[PDB]
């Protein structure tokens, strides 16, 4: 499993880590970097995300 | 970390590549994509080999990356330096997205070009005001710069 947000590989644990109910799941080192300069918002759905 | 997705994509757009746009070699640098993209057989656009230099920032996905045509094709929403703006890159957009559907909007662009007209509207005027007028040229452009 890789996210479509880095082209990168996934955690077990993170196969359920999602910031938002879409379906879009993506690995922490991911969701955070979108917190950093982005505005925090879904890549999907252009939606700010629910997570803190 | 996140940078694999330029290499990835660009191998994934390379071995199998989507409807029109191909990649495969890079530019100067590992964000400026060379990609390579096919004509429809609707429009007046060729396959030949026309190459669009996307530049991406430290933020590729994140943050709209910066498409500049290499070839200078005749496109009324392609300028003649290479400034070639999306629409759904326009305005910001949704952080990560794959380069696949960014490329697949310029095929849709192809097919039919724009009337909004963007650094130079002398391409879109043109087309605005007869299909013929551009369709001529845009045939003969695409087979010029066909090398
Ligand atoms: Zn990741
Ligand atoms: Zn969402």
């Amino acid at each position: 499993v890789e996210c479509p947000l880095c082209m990168e590989p996934l955690e077990i644990d993170d196969i359920n880590f999602f910031p938002c109910t879409c379906g879009y799941q993506i690995c922490r080192f991911c969701w955070h970097r979108i917190r950093t300069d982005e505005n925090g918002l879904c890549p999907a759905c252009r939606k700010p995300y629910p997570e803190d | 970390m996140a940078l694999k997705r330029i290499h990835k994509e660009l191998n994934d757009l390379a071995r199998d590549p989507p409807a029109q746009c191909s990649a495969g070699p890079v530019g100067d640098d590992m964000f400026h994509w060379q990609a390579t993209i096919m004509g429809p057989n609707d429009s007046p656009y060729q396959g030949g080999v026309f190459f669009l230099t996307i530049h991406f920032p430290t933020d590729y996905p994140f943050k709209p990356p910066k498409v500049a045509f290499t070839t200078r094709i005749y496109h009324p929403n392609i300028n003649s330096n290479g400034s070639i703006c999306l629409d759904i890159l326009r305005s910001q957009w949704s952080p990560a997205l794959t380069i696949s559907k960014v490329l697949l909007s310029i095929c849709s662009l192809l097919c039919d070009p724009n009337p909004d007209d963007p650094l130079v509207p002398e391409i879109a005027r043109i087309y605005k005001t007869d299909r013929e007028k551009y369709n001529r040229i845009a045939r003969e452009w695409t087979q010029k710069y066909a090398m």
